[PDB]
RNA sequence: AAAUUGAAGAGUUUGAUCAUGGCUCAGAUUGAACGCUGGCGGCAGGCCUAACACAUGCAAGUCGAACGGUAACAGGAAGAAGCUUGCUUCUUUGCUGACGAGUGGCGGACGGGUGAGUAAUGUCUGGGAAACUGCCUGAUGGAGGGGGAUAACUACUGGAAACGGUAGCUAAUACCGCAUAACGUCGCAAGACCAAAGAGGGGGACCUUCGGGCCUCUUGCCAUCGGAUGUGCCCAGAUGGGAUUAGCUAGUAGGUGGGGUAACGGCUCACCUAGGCGACGAUCCCUAGCUGGUCUGAGAGGAUGACCAGCCACACUGGAACUGAGACACGGUCCAGACUCCUACGGGAGGCAGCAGUGGGGAAUAUUGCACAAUGGGCGCAAGCCUGAUGCAGCCAUGCCGCGUGUAUGAAGAAGGCCUUCGGGUUGUAAAGUACUUUCAGCGGGGAGGAAGGGAGUAAAGUUAAUACCUUUGCUCAUUGACGUUACCCGCAGAAGAAGCACCGGCUAACUCCGUGCCAGCAGCCGCGGUAAUACGGAGGGUGCAAGCGUUAAUCGGAAUUACUG
């Protein structure tokens, strides 16, 4: 109440094909250089950090561009006041680039971009700015009020003028924000620490907290018990500007949501349960139509046969993410399914879980408690954990691949003709052969043929040569062959004995 | 030691026992003196000794190191024996 | 905690006038006062031993409007109590401020009576009491409060009041809208066909 | 006067019966959970599981009236100046209000947490004799004269950090001699031997080296004998089960002597005797903290040991002692182990079973809150500082208790629903209508008590050279509440914002229709379901409870079904 607008620092995202150097911007900027200094070289999470240069106040915020973050990269600019693009002049455009096109349209958000190589001799700006002319979006000087910005990124050349257009097209637009109020905003990023608990990164729309004030985030309700920002451990007041972890927290939040303040937690208590029973109400409403999707008591072939997995990840973004991009690689052959989704680490009843179904354990960052390690330890199973998520999409696969037990034919390992047929009383008959190549084998299966058709098949029961009756014959030896099953014997005939 | 007096604590009762140490093996000393008199079968040596002994038992027993009785057990166990021999 | 819904219901349950209307009218121009509720009200209960001692106590329960926690406590002090339980409970329901503020008049029903005690229309000894199961004690002076006095409620409640039997152990003065419960009844004072011994075997087995 | 003056039975074996005998129910109780539902308040309760592991804050300090002292901030000052001549800013100097770091004193052995270990260096009951015991207390005397050090600091230097190395230098209520020394210790006695410390408040002649002397009172220090409280020790009885454990024991049992403890003692050692324990249960094995009491039962019993209080034991695991009146130390030390954190790679650091909080386990158990205002603890002459003890607040229907969710009037008794032999019955005075009230929640207004003290002055007594000071007791003045928007009282608005849960075949309070058809399903026990199902599922109606109601778990009861009573 009071309609108070103040004005506030804009917060920014960037987005990307991998490798534009899209986070050595940041890093640069921030005097910090983490970059390279994390598993993996690239940054597969989101974190928002705010600086202090002239003119004003900034923040920044960025999220990596994938082919398996489709919900990051959606959230993180409607949530963003302006977006940046970075660009090469070597990598031009790329289909993950113009996936971030559509982001920054679809949002209604102004967008500025810089080019990121004025190093490299192979690097012109002209051929960025043409190519993404065709393309509505980055028009330069031709009155659609986009600007361009060429940076060295690595040699920390200006970037004067990003700066100073990122200042101006947040300045151009009218800030609205206030000091004092209702407070609300939106999540960044949610995770589990051991320690200090269940938090969140979030943004507050209207900047306003104090550690007596009850939250409200999504189906999640709570006291805050302590505030926390960036590097600083403890902040005791945090505006609409400036990002701030929440803690105290009953939960894991979702990965991301619009969270609201309350004044007294017994009257939030109510409508944080009437969250939950919607979205149990719905989850059981799309557990009874797959299941009756089939309209059958079984499967109409013999795609049958499928792989679980267990995931927790420490990060409440990744799982709902990763998960979509796993979803990606099953096919109908296979079909690959996630149980049990946790909010970090590893527990008993998730070892449990996959105790009683065959299934691989593995998180994007865990370790292993002390009664976790006991169960695992016993019973057989598995535990292995992946920094980057490349390396799991590709395993899991292994594994399904693995699965796979197709025979598309076989190698005979010995081919022979019978000759003179002998009667014995078990096997009803004995065919003298003579093999004309290979080596003819004793539990090797064998095709029977006559002029070029199969006359009959089987599995050899007995190879007897004299009274030797030994399990192997070379080729050119006099050799053989009885079988059951096998009324009538003509000469002529070639039998065919193949490994398997 | 985590607070502040407890790691002055630790300091000071380790000088104090240095000092207890120190203090506490000289009397013994004195007591051994005698208790090795009374084994050789000097009267002279053994009732010598056990009045350079007499005024450091009683000392070390006003200033805390020993409790009283136990300067009179030893003063009256050594008198006791020598008595017992010359 | 109250019981809401319709009254003369339970009267027909029970077989007998629980007194939970004002008494303007003959009650069986209200209801079928001797038929129960329901589609089987004609029907007639074959009366299990249990049957007979429930429904007792479930009469008594409903005309003093106690429900079964708070009542089955007034059995429990009945019994710690010196002298016959049975009259025992009497005694305690009967020295209810609600009730006692029924007898003197100035409600035309216990339930009314009950919102007056409620309601901060009642002292007692001078002294505002606003709880319906306040026990009363001899020469207590239980009044209705200035500010309570023009109520039309009371006025009717007292002629009412003038045409029921007038009980002994309560001095009412009509006009000050004061009065004063003199001692505790005797079991003598109160209905005969209340059969407390039923409602102390209920509550022993 | 009163204060154990109290005790129930039902269903189910059979065609039926009586007996036998188990199963099952009605009852109380709970640190509960789950399902549906959920308005307020008072009081209580809240990790029963992993004695699993823990990020962060906080949980033990305080005294300048013991001491050298200034680095912070605060004034003050010869003398520098802000100078617009009384307002002042800085250079200086501990001059003092205070106070970081340091020595020193007292407290860190209490308060708080837990129940792992322990069938006995435990607990309970009742007794013993060989002992110590800070602070507080009564008694009687000391409190003399000296000495060598040291942290801080200064200079030089090593470390990433933690924390060091040299040499200087200095104080004390730190530390040590010497004297003094009995109603003390040793000794038959004669004799021999043992201690200490100052610091403040005020002041009359008197005066100096202007520090004080000296006068005076407060307080601390030493000795010895007591008191009080605390603690150590010893004996007897009782305090779980198992013989599918019957033998156990070399410091073992005792004796002598030396040593040892605060003290008795195989506590320890040497020597000697050959004992000691055990079917009245030793030894071994399993389990477990004990009690007051708690729940149940008419009782006798049975079950149990959260919350409150007493004792014990433990403090990451195993071991150890040092300091101290007290510890083998919950936020001390040392060693070893398990584990974790920091690191510039060389080295460091830590122990939530304190209060919050986190991960983990689980069916399940709360806020990283406010305040020292009150009671109580530590230090201090005090003022005061510290106190996650405690007082309070938050969360959860977890339980107990209270209250509300309206009161009265309202009939051919409407519509709708339900049953019906279509006559009518019912839901039902229920609803609508009509008046009427306003607790509680909402909103404004006012306003107890938990506060005793402590602070300035004042006056009187005891003091004394003294009207100082000190201390006690009266007087006035101005003041001290975290809770707090307190309890409670007055006013405003309108029935307005406040009803669900299980059950209805017998046991067992509550019956009908439709659907289904040995299916779908119910089920505490018997037992329901194949075309009329009061037993399934829906409905209408009804019964029982009610901010709860059901289900599950759990102890005792009924069970005279371990029977001492019986």
């Amino acid at each position: 109440t009071g309609a108070a607008a103040e004005p506030r620092a804009p917060v920014v995202t960037i987005m990307g094909h991998v490798d534009h150097g899209k986070t050595s911007l940041l890093d640069y900027i921030r005097s910090t250089k983490v970059a390279s200094g994390e598993a993996g070289g690239i940054t597969q999470h989101i974190g928002a950090y705010h600086v202090e240069t002239e003119n004003g106040m900034i923040t920044f915020l960025d999220t990596p561009g994938h082919a398996a973050f489709t919900s990051m990269r959606a959230r993180g600019a409607q949530a963003t006041d302006i977006v940046v693009l970075v660009v090469a002049a070597d990598d031009g455009v790329m289909p993950q680039t113009i996936e971030a096109i559509q982001h920054a349209k679809a949002a209604q958000v102004p967008v500025v971009v810089a080019v990121n190589k004025i190093d490299k001799p192979e690097a012109d700006p002209d051929r960025v700015k043409n190519e993404l002319s065709q393309y509505g979006i980055l028009p330069e000087e031709w009155g659609g009020e986009s600007q361009f910005v060429h940076v060295s990124a690595k040699a920390g050349t200006g970037i004067d003028e990003l700066l100073d257009a990122i200042l101006l097209q947040a300045e151009v637009l009218e800030l609205k924000a206030v000091r004092k109020g209702m407070a609300s905003g939106a999540v960044i990023e949610s995770f589990l620490d051991k320690g200090r608990g269940p938090v969140a990164t979030v943004l507050v729309r209207e900047g306003t907290l104090h550690k007596g004030d009850i939250v409200l985030c999504g189906f999640e309700y709570g006291r805050v018990r302590a505030m926390r920002n960036e590097l600083g451990q403890e902040v005791l007041e945090a505006g609409p500007s400036i990002p701030v972890e929440i803690l105290g927290l009953s939960g894991v939040p979702a990965a991301g949501d619009e969270v609201t303040v309350v004044r007294d937690e017994k009257k939030a208590r109510e409508v944080a349960l009437y969250r939950q029973g919607k979205f149990r109400e719905v989850k059981l409403a799309r557990q009874q139509k797959s299941k009756l999707e089939n309209m059958f008591a079984n499967m109409t072939e013999g795609e049958v046969h499928e792989v679980n997995i267990v995931l927790k990840a420490d990060v409440q973004g990744s799982v709902e993410a990763i998960s979509d991009s796993l979803l990606k690689l099953s096919t109908d052959e296979v079909k690959v399914k996630i149980i049990g989704s946790g909010v970090g680490g590893i527990t008993e009843t998730d070892a449990t879980l996959a105790a009683a179904s065959n299934a691989i354990l593995v998180g994007f960052n865990v370790r292993a408690d002390a009664s976790a390690r006991k169960v695992i330890e016993a019973e057989s199973l598995d535990l292995r954990y992946y920094s980057v998520i490349y390396n799991l999409i590709d395993e899991v696969k292994a594994a399904m691949s693995g699965m796979l037990s197709p025979e598309l034919k076989q190698q005979i390992i010995g081919l022979a003709e019978v000759r003179d047929v002998f009667k014995s009383p078990k096997f009803g008959a004995i065919a003298g052969c003579m093999v004309t190549e290979g080596v003819v084998k004793r539990h090797n299966p064998i095709r029977v043929l006559r002029d070029n058709v199969v006359i009959y098949e089987g599995e050899l029961e007995s190879l007897r040569r004299f009274k030797d009756d030994v399990n192997e014959v070379r080729n050119g030896m006099e050799c053989g062959i009885g079988v059951k099953n096998y009324n009538d014997v003509r000469t002529g005939d070639v039998i065919e004995v193949f490994e398997i | 030691a985590n607070i502040k007096s407890a790691k002055k604590r630790a300091i000071q009762s380790e000088k104090a026992r240095k000092h207890n140490a120190s203090r506490r093996s000289m009397m013994r000393t004195f007591i051994k003196k005698v208790y090795a008199a009374i084994e050789a079968g000097d009267k002279a040596a053994a009732q010598k000794a056990f009045n350079e002994m007499q005024p450091i038992v009683d000392r070390q027993a006003a200033k805390g190191l020993i409790h009283k009785n136990k300067a009179a057990r030893h003063k009256a166990n050594l008198t006791a024996q020598i008595n017992k021999l010359a | 905690a109250r019981y809401l819904g319709p009254k003369l219901k339970l009267s027909r349950r029970e077989g007998t006038d629980l007194f939970l209307k004002s008494g303007v009218r003959a009650i069986d121009t209200k209801c079928k006062i001797e038929q129960a509720p329901g589609q089987h009200g004609a029907r007639k209960p074959r009366l299990s031993d249990y049957g007979v001692q429930l429904r007792e106590k479930q009469k008594v329960r409903r005309i003093y409007g106690v429900l079964e926690r708070q009542f089955r406590n007034y059995y429990k002090e009945a019994a710690r109590l010196k002298g016959n339980t049975g009259e025992n409970l009497l005694a305690l329901l009967e020295g209810r401020l609600d009730n006692v503020v029924y007898r003197m008049g100035f409600g035309a029903t216990r339930a009314e009576a009950r919102q007056l005690v409620s309601h901060k229309a009642i002292m007692v000894n001078g002294r505002v009491v606003n709880i319906a199961s306040y026990q009363v004690s001899p020469n207590d002076v239980v009044s209705i409060r200035e500010k309570a006095k023009k109520q039309s409620r009371v006025k009717a409640a007292l002629e009412l009041a003038e045409q029921r039997e007038k009980p002994t152990w309560l001095e009412v003065d009509a006009g000050k809208m004061e009065g004063t419960f003199k001692r505790k009844p005797e079991r003598s004072d109160l209905s005969a066909d209340i059969n407390e011994h039923l409602i102390v075997e209920l509550y022993s087995k």
